[PDB]
């Protein structure tokens, strides 16, 4: 707990109001990682006001709530590992690290329901998680290169997304004799989210700063806007019954997005890699951002 | 041993991750440089302008551990062919610092993948980079055996593969490879790492990666079985393509995670150590011929010079020569004396080219075998060698043995011969003068004589070689033809590379030749059926011979001599690769020319496409008589 | 040790006689390998025809022992420059005979010897003998120092010897050998064997023989002198010679007679080896630079390419440079800033071209030295440095330390600099663009700041050497210019050559310029008085330098800085020899030529003879800007 890392990866409210940041190095002498929670994110990133915190073996890829006190971790080596996080809100302490990718771990997420999970690593393989009990439940080499998201139905337990860099945007169903469903030569796609209400519609982000809507059982490239002029790096809806969606990119830029994809707000807030964002669970106009350029920058929306 | 070094991708600190694989005995260590999820512009603001370092300071290791332990790789994120123009600058900007910053570094191999088929920019930013500056990192061009798009699990229920027959849909990747190596011109400084997957490819594609400059091979813990006992093996088809990479001193790499939770992680370095203690012995040729392979060597003139003794003393250690040379020598000594002259009549031999003694001695100890008395001479041209002959014939030999100091063309012998053992046998059969040399000495030999070996073949097999083509292409020399490294045979023990096709018989000599009209001009044409896409570099040549009725040596693979290594094959260059496809006929043709002072060879391809008529009058490479 | 080897001229069992020399100690042994006596004719009958055998059989030692022991002698009747005709022919004829059966043996050289002035047939027959067939003996000219006509003693009643004066009739020797290899052209297969006969010759003279490929002194057991104990040993001014030669690693051999009987003979070789053990040691410079003698090194190109991190580590290690500047660091802060001001002035320095951190640790020691505060920059242009610095100033320097990453030239400078240390001295002191890069570097200096080094002076001395000539001349490339490898400067530790005269100031830099009309070209004319015989094959150049008041740094031998290996010498040739005669003045000029985009060096000699204008507009070397 000496000094949360340079590099901030992933940041996620707590349904209670707290702030999860994760943050790795990746210059200098030691590449390692430390997740960090915070019950005042204003206060962040002082290292000085956080109530939790720890170190990790290497860098954190991106990060997820498993319930209230649980935290899934995708290292920079390749094994997704669970942090309860203690009672007291006090230490962060480890349960599992299981060696089970064979290079990089890039995404995870929590199925709808809360008991699995998935990653997928630039060894193609997406994996399924069964967080209870600690193996993994599948093992699927779908695409035919590195897996650049995944996307875990809000609704459905046995529905996820992921795309790819091999062009391939695949919903996916753990029941089926075969899983995958190719659901569409464009820009190659760098980022999914499901909408939050109508379940059924997922926004995928391109390599070219393009948003789209597309839905799984039409498969027309619905509505899509050159929001950014760089890789849309991560969308994430707004709590709002008619919800906003968050768009930041390479560019070091952040904007949200309706459902005609017209702009609301842009934030040139972040002076480097914007890289991942979140709502307030208290404050619906209140926005947190978490960039390379070390800021946390609190953004009020329209 | 055979090396061996663990790719990696977390190295969170260098010293330790590095004392760890040194513990597990790896011998160096394949990881990244530059970090790699830190994505870096080089274009725009205000990502421009993060603040440094860049990456690990360079002092965490001393130079030494730098230049021999580790190999870098080239970050994943650098994509430098995607169609984004700002990811194509984006990635020319970064594959230029992350190579600089390796060379800086002084590694002693770069890590470079081919996971597409559009290479070219990629290919272009590579050449630049060898074009700039005096350094010496190594490239190796990680490729995959089987594409990923074919090496996934069939569970996309809207877009299954084609699981029909593809015959070169299961070598798109050999070609992505020879494209890469082509567009940056064969340079001496690229050199594949064969990714092995779980399931190879026929046996046809794994003849051609040889040939190919194969330096690392490249083994995931994904593809190692377990054993009874708990430990990893590989199946008997694995363990067959890792002999044949062992056979080629490649470098093993360790890449993926521990699947075998229940041991620790050395056991597969230790599986490797025991394959490769365990492989087939190499034979009694191997041995002789380790330190020499695809070393080219420039053949000899018979004629113009003298061999030195270390020459002559290193193959009079043949095990099979001389051994065959007297049995031969024997059996025509029975043939042409019966038992019951055994005394009376007196047989004279003339070993023409005596060289030190070798043949002679084999000539007299199959005299006595035979139990037959016989009347050596021993014409040799080289004075020194004369010396030495003289000094045997004082000592030892006696009286029984003359020696004559001319050559066997020139020389007016006292009396007609009956046997005549001679061995002026090159590398090719016929490329040094042995057939002119008999020529003019079977003026006396009697009209029954019997000459020493009767007849000797040469063989043609169209070889294809990345190491030996670039290896042609590295031996000019100043003050000559800019293109004449191409039209000369190199002697070479030929290793790394890839027959593409049997030998045939190229040009057959037969002695005594009393066919009124002596013509030593050969004209051949050969067509060598090639059954996979690959390139064609040249013709290496081998040869057989009958030294008497059933008394062979032979060099050719199929039916090579044992332990024969006083020759070894040649190596006929063509001025440029012929891509070859599949199913076609390599059809070549050779002139043996030669006129009243000089020989030569005159060598081209008529299909599929046409060569150049090399060395057209012996301008490169002509034998001097 | 020193090797060391036998002379003789009666072996006469080649086994029992190496045995013996191998017993009292020596490495090899120089033999006849013909007999002595044994006068062949080649020409008329009958003699013509003695029957064989000529010599001693090839096999009475082992390729090994003939090539790593026997040295071979060139029998004693062989006069190829005798006047008869018919001795010419014969000589000729078994000149040839002798070498082409030691190169066959395969010998590791050959002694030849020069005892008269006419020895141009005997060069013609040993070069005709160097162009044909493929062997690697080297030819050992023995010449003696003073001619057998002027080492007799006089006793000749009615023809004594002239004892006046004869300056040049002292060193018709060296010409003798002179006139030798420049027929032989040089190659760099013939090299002298210095006989040392007991009376040397005068101080110049034996300065001559070096820079001569001395590769044996030949000691005969007649001068040894003896001691009280009964032992050799030889006066004050043969022990200088032979520890002059033993600096220049030759292989002493002792022909000669035993003329100590009370002892055993290897009495000789155990005194060589005494001498040996007790030389002068070789100083803190000459034990880094050993491994490096008359080694050429092609410069650096300081802003084209990046250092890579051996060199900067290697020249890490320099045990006075950074002594150096820290002491002028120390002293030009204390002039700056005195007593009282030492903590409201705050001196900013800017070291151009950090490298990776060893002048700003010094700077920053120097700082603490003087207790001064400073606010440190460094510009490095090479964006891998960068990196090492980002690291330091990171880790360690903190805040104290700011890291620039740019071009001195080109960098917009935040607040003006009081100090600049910089070190951008080349082997000769302005080729590497210093001048050029602190003149763009002065418009963020203030109006009174001081530069370190505040100047840097390059000096000349032309030498004399036909080792380094001869290196220069296989220094030749395929695909450029046939007579480029003579005007580009070497970068090399000249070992093996002679200074012909003392260096002059060749190019005066100092900084800052603030001349109104900045300008870096120069003019030189030198005039090095010659005060012996010998040839002239290049300029050798050095450098001396100020780094603040009275603290230097110099490379030139006078002066030479302690155990300074940072910088070696350069080597300029000149494009062919230039005979120089004794009390002449070599004349040569400089022009140090430079445009908007590059710079060169232009040199020639004016006299006594006149060469091309060497190196003109830089089409042969140009230091890119
Ligand atoms: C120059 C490359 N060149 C020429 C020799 N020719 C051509 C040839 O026509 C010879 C000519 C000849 C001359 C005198 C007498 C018999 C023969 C027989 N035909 C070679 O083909 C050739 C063969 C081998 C080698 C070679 O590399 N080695 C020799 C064999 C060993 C390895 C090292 C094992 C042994 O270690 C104890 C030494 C090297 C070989
Ligand atoms: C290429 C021949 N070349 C070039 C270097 N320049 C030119 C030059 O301008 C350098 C440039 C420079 C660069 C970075 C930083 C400081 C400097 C200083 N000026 C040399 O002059 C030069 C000097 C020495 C050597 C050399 O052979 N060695 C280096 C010294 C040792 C022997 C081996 C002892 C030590 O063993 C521990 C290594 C080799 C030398
Ligand atoms: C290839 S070497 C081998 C000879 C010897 N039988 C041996 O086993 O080594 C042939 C020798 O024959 C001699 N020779 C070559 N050409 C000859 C010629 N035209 N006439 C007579 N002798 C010749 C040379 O001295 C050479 O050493
Ligand atoms: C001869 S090296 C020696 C530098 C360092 N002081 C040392 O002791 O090794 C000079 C260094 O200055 C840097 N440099 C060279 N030219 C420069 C320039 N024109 N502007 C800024 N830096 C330069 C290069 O990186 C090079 O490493």
């Amino acid at each position: 707990p000496a000094c949360m890392e340079r590099q901030l990866e992933a940041a996620r409210y707590r349904s209670d109001g707290a702030l999860l940041l994760g943050a790795s190095s990746l210059s200098g002498r030691c590449w390692a990682g430390s997740l960090w929670l915070f019950k005042d994110p204003c206060a962040a990133p002082n290292e000085g006001f956080c109530s939790a915190g720890v170190q990790t073996e290497a860098g954190v890829a991106d990060l997820t709530w498993v319930g209230e006190r649980g935290i899934l971790v995708a290292s920079d080596s390749g094994a997704v590992e669970l942090w309860e996080l203690d009672e007291n809100e006090t230490l962060i302490v480890s349960k599992f690290c299981k060696y089970e990718h064979d290079d990089i771990v890039s995404t995870v997420s929590v199925l709808s329901s809360g008991t699995q999970a998935v990653s997928g690593s630039k060894d193609i393989c997406i994996k399924v998680w069964d967080l209870a009990q600690q193996v993994v439940l599948s093992s699927y080499r779908a695409h035919a290169a590195q897996v650049t998201c995944v996307a875990a139905s809000p609704h459905k337990d046995s529905v996820f997304l992921s795309c790819s860099e091999d062009n391939r945007i695949l919903l996916w169903d753990t029941r089926c004799p075969k899983p995958a469903s190719q659901i569409g030569p464009g820009y190659l796609p760098t980022s999914l989210a499901w909408h939050p209400q109508q379940s059924e519609v997922f926004v995928f982000g391109d390599e070219n700063g393009t948003v789209s809507l597309v839905d799984t059982k039409s498969t027309s490239c619905v509505l899509s806007s050159a929001v950014h002029s760089q890789c849309v790096t991560g969308l994430v809806f707004s709590p709002h019954s008619v919800p906003f969606l968050a768009s930041l990119s390479e560019d070091c830029s952040l904007a949200v997005l309706d459902s005609s994809l017209s702009e609301l707000f842009r934030s040139q807030a972040h002076r480097d890699f914007v890289r991942d964002a979140t709502w307030s669970p208290l404050n619906h106009s209140l926005l947190t951002t978490v960039g390379w350029d070390h800021q946390v920058v609190h953004h009020v929306v329209p | 041993r055979v090396s061996s070094g663990r790719d990696l991708n977390c190295v969170p600190e260098i010293a330790d991750t590095l004392g760890a694989v040194a513990k597990q005995g790896f011998d160096f260590l394949c990881m990244p440089v530059f970090h790699p999820r830190f994505k870096r512009e080089f274009i725009q603001e205000p990502a421009k302008n993060r603040p440094g370092p860049q990456t690990r300071s360079d002092l965490l290791l001393s130079g030494r551990d730098w230049n021999t332990l580790i190999v870098g790789k080239l970050s994943p994120w650098i994509r430098p062919d995607s169609k984004v123009e700002k990811i194509r600058r984006n990635s020319e900007a970064a594959m230029l610092q992350e190579l600089n910053f390796g060379a800086y570094l002084g590694l002693p191999a770069f890590l470079l993948p081919l996971n597409q088929e559009d290479n070219t920019n990629l290919a272009r930013v590579l050449t630049n980079h060898i074009h700039t500056g005096h350094h010496s990192s190594m490239f190796w061009m990680r490729v995959p055996l089987v594409a990923p798009e074919d090496l996934r699990d069939d569970i996309i229920e809207n877009a299954p593969t084609t699981h029909t027959e593809e015959y070169s849909g299961e070598e798109k990747t050999w070609m992505w490879w020879h494209n890469f190596r082509t567009l940056c011109d064969y340079s001496k400084r690229i050199a594949v790492a064969l990714e092995i997957g779980a399931d190879l490819p026929s046996n046809h594609v794994i003849d051609r990666w040889l040939g190919e400059p194969i330096k690392a091979a490249i083994l995931p813990t994904s593809i190692f079985l377990t054993n009874k006992k708990g430990f990893p093996v590989l199946s008997k088809m694995h363990q067959r393509l890792i002999f044949r990479l062992l056979k080629l001193e490649v470098q093993f790499i360790i890449t993926g995670t521990n699947h075998h939770s229940e041991k620790e992680f050395c056991s597969y370095l230790q599986y490797l150590e025991y394959l490769s203690q365990n492989r087939p012995p190499p034979n009694a040729y191997e041995l002789f011929a380790k330190g020499y392979e695809d070393y080219l060597q420039s053949p000899l003139q018979p004629l113009m010079d003298n061999l030195e003794s270390q020459t002559y003393e290193v193959f009079e250690k043949d095990p099979i020569k001389y051994s065959q040379y007297q049995q031969a020598i024997y059996k025509c000594l029975l043939d042409r004396v019966p038992e019951e002259e055994k005394d009376t009549n007196v047989q004279v031999l003339m070993v023409l080219g005596a060289g030190r003694g070798p043949l002679v001695n084999a000539s007299l100890r199959a005299a006595k075998q035979a139990d037959r008395r016989i009347k050596l001479y021993a014409v040799e041209k080289n004075p020194n060698a004369v010396v030495t002959l003289e000094n045997w014939q004082f000592e030892e030999w006696g009286s029984q043995v003359t020696v004559v100091s001319s050559d066997m063309r020139e020389w007016v012998a006292p009396e007609k011969a009956d046997i005549i053992v001679s061995e002026l046998l090159g590398s090719f059969a016929d490329n040094e003068l042995s057939p002119e040399c008999l020529d003019g000495a079977q003026h006396f030999l009697k009209d029954d004589g019997v000459s020493i070996p009767g007849e000797y073949t040469s063989f043609l097999a169209p070889i294809s070689s990345s190491k030996l083509y670039n290896e042609v292409r590295a031996c000019r020399e100043k003050d000559r033809d800019p293109e004449a490294q191409f039209e000369m045979p190199y002697v070479v023990r030929l290793h790394n590379f890839h027959q593409l096709s049997a030998p045939q018989p190229c040009f057959t000599f037969s002695h005594p030749n009393r066919d009124p009209m002596i013509d030593n001009n050969r004209y051949c044409t050969l067509e060598f059926p090639v059954e996979v896409n690959t390139v064609l570099h040249g013709f290496a040549g081998y040869f057989e011979t009958v030294l008497y009725q059933d008394i062979t040596l032979s060099i050719r693979p199929e039916t090579h001599s044992p332990g024969m290594f006083s020759w070894f094959p040649i190596l006929f260059p063509i001025k440029q690769p012929i891509t070859v496809r599949e199913g076609q006929t390599i059809c070549v043709r050779f002139w043996r020319c030669s006129n009243s002072k000089k020989v030569w060879y005159e060598w081209a391809v008529t299909a599929p496409v046409c060569s150049a008529i090399h060395n057209p009058t012996g301008r490169s490479y002509t034998i001097g008589l």
